[PDB]
């Protein structure tokens, strides 16, 4: 094909070793080569390349697209995409109009109709870039458009506006439905502590998004406007740990504190079951933290059974997570993921990787920097898409949102509160073991874990 | 077998303390890091011609995790106490870090080397004098380091491994 100028048309200068790298393999199932690094220009003609459609590289680059490119900028880059200008003077002519402008004018259409439906925060966050979009959207003229011009017009005014069998019966012990006064770790039951609180951190799993986290957003001085799902979600985590610690140490009494420990190694069983990891983790924590891993009177006392559910689910972290790795990856959803893992993967990525490579003086945006954290945030969101078959309990759910173990304290003052308590229920050596009088008038025993209908 | 040494990255959050660790597992020479993999925290050196593999966990970008802590605290063996030597909140949080980990490992005797680290082109807020007697207070080596360059990353996991040999 005779291509127009680059002076009239800055996507014809062609490839080569200055604008355009890529790596060694091809796309797994396209046969598409991987672009590994390139100037906008060219990455904006790999976008809407007229040879073939590249789904893999556009989800990549519209997720990850703000560290080198504007919002702003990337309109205008696929506007000037789309105007391509007629090559200086038929077969041609009719032939540069059906396999380069209208594949490229299609294309570009592609990348709109994506950035609307999966990155509508653009424009909710800037009103003169849905502004542009709809005026160029509007002078879009084609009976070959007019169908994709639809379809992103409907996208645009529906973004503006804004499934299973039964699920197992609720299970209650001592705390009876509607008795929100008397729950507590040892009122409730153990099975739907669990299951509630595994439907609560499911959904502050799903709710965390990419823009969230691409360009480690959440380390940054605006973590609190750029990531406040993932923020929610870590809180819930570290405030339930804290709840389990809390619960233990103020349990003076020994005998009181064995059945506490034991009731959450119970919950510790029901979110191994669930595949609950962030909850399986958050015992974990409770469990290793210093108030309580010194607590040996207590742990002495652990039925044996229980103390190895809690040293199976201890090993999941240990060597980097590499048991907790190799556990995710072998079951199906649902369930939830302990995030952290994704946030150092992600940060490490952005940090210990180039923004731009350098080929013959010349700058290159590094993509697949990119294309690495795209693939942690794809893994994200697999697991998000499965709901657990379990239904909500809304007092229940209400208990588990508005606990706040620390109180008004700050950080310090509170794990030192903890850690004090820990010293006084149970002294260091050689200083004798108290006895305290006990704290719950109503029966220790556990349901168990077993489902108690069917 | 070699010497294994459980070695632990802590530090405030935000002020690229993920650079330490990866400038040192990096040769130099190649900009191309994967940490989904036991060689981006897996390195086997000679310190003072003994070999021995240092297994380095940093959890940067979990700071909000504020509960998880006390499980690497106790198995970690030495511990790189990293600021950003242009960030003061960064330097004042060191103590209660400090603090965290003696209550953990139960002993005011824990290997432990204090990193001030450069991080980019910005302006110094924190003096070497005041790391340098804020780690004599604490009686630990200080050492001060350059993401971009590469100075000093060797010397602050050098000096930590010897801590470790001569508690
Ligand atoms: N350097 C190092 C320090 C600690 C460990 S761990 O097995 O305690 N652990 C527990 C916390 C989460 C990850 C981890 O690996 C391993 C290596």
């Amino acid at each position: 094909m005779r291509l127009p100028s680059a002076d009239v048309y800055r996507f014809a200068e062609p490839d080569s070793e200055e604008n355009i790298i890529f790596e060694e393999n091809m796309q797994p199932k396209a046969g598409i080569p991987i672009i590994k690094a390139g100037t906008v220009i060219k990455l904006i003609e790999r976008l809407t390349y007229h040879m073939y459609a590249d789904p893999n590289f556009v989800r990549t680059f519209l997720t990850t697209y703000r560290s080198f490119c504007k919002p702003q900028e990337l309109l205008s880059l696929i506007i000037e995409r789309f105007e391509i200008p007629e090559p200086e003077p038929s077969a041609e002519l009719k032939r540069f109009r059906k396999e380069y402008i209208q594949p490229v004018q299609l294309r570009v259409l592609n990348v709109c109709r994506h950035w609307v439906e999966h990155h509508f925060y653009d424009f909710e966050r800037d009103a003169y870039l849905l502004q542009r979009m709809e005026e160029f959207i509007g002078t879009v003229r084609g009976k070959a458009m007019k169908k994709w011009v639809e379809s992103i017009t409907k996208i645009i005014q529906r973004k503006k506006i804004a499934f299973q069998s039964s699920p197992p019966t609720v299970e209650w012990h001592i705390s009876r439905p509607g008795h929100i006064e008397t729950f507590d770790l040892l009122t409730l039951h153990p099975i739907e502590i669990a299951r509630q609180l595994t439907l609560l951190e499911s959904d502050l799993y799903r709710a965390v998004q990419p823009s969230e986290l691409v360009g480690s957003v959440w380390t940054k001085e605006d973590k609190e406007i750029n990531s406040p799902n993932l923020l929610k979600m870590i809180r819930h985590t570290t405030n339930l740990t804290l709840w389990f610690e809390k619960c233990i140490v103020e349990t003076e009494n020994l005998e009181e504190r064995v059945a506490v420990v034991s009731r959450i190694i119970e919950i510790l069983q029901v979110f191994q079951e669930l595949n609950n990891f962030n909850g399986v983790l958050e015992v974990v924590s409770a469990m290793n933290s210093s108030p309580v891993y010194r607590l040996d009177h207590t742990f002495e006392q652990i039925p044996s059974r229980q103390k190895k559910i809690l040293e199976e689910a201890h090993e999941l972290s240990e060597d980097h997570y590499k048991k907790y790795l190799a556990k995710l990856r072998s079951i199906n959803p649902p369930c939830v993921p302990f995030f952290g893992i994704y946030l150092t993967n992600i940060l490490k990525t952005e940090e210990g990787n180039p923004e731009v490579l350098k080929r013959h003086g010349k700058e290159l945006i590094n993509f697949s920097k990119r294309r690495k954290v795209a693939e942690i945030t794809g893994e994200i969101q697999q697991y998000q898409n499965q709901p657990y078959c379990l239904r909500v309990e809304s007092d229940i759910k209400r208990f588990f949102e508005n606990l706040n173990p620390m109180g008004n304290s700050m950080e310090k003052e509170f794990t030192d509160y903890l850690f004090n308590k820990s010293l006084e229920i149970e002294p260091r050596n050689p200083k004798p073991l108290p006895r305290f009088p006990k704290k719950y008038s109503y029966p220790l025993k556990s349901p168990g874990v077993r489902p108690s209908n069917p | 077998h070699m010497t294994e040494y459980k070695l632990v990255v802590v530090g405030a959050g935000g002020v690229g303390k993920s650079a330490l660790t990866i400038q040192l597992i990096q040769n130099h020479f190649v900009d191309e890091y994967d940490p989904t993999i036991e060689d981006s925290y897996r390195k086997q050196v000679v310190i003072d011609g003994e070999t021995c593999l240092l297994d380095i966990l940093d959890t940067a970008g979990q700071e909000e995790y504020s509960a998880m802590r006390d499980q690497y605290m106790r198995t970690g063996e030495g511990f790189l106490c990293v600021f950003a030597i242009n960030n003061t909140k960064s330097f004042e949080d060191i103590h209660q870090y400090r603090e965290q980990i003696k209550r953990v490992k139960d002993s005011d005797d824990v290997p432990m080397v204090l990193v001030g680290n450069k991080c980019d082109l910005a302006a110094r807020t924190v003096e070497s004098r005041q790391a340098q007697d804020l780690a004599r207070s604490y009686g630990i080596p200080y050492i001060e380091t350059s993401a971009k360059t590469r100075q000093g990353v060797e010397d602050a996991f050098y000096t930590l491994v010897r801590e470790i040999r001569q508690h």
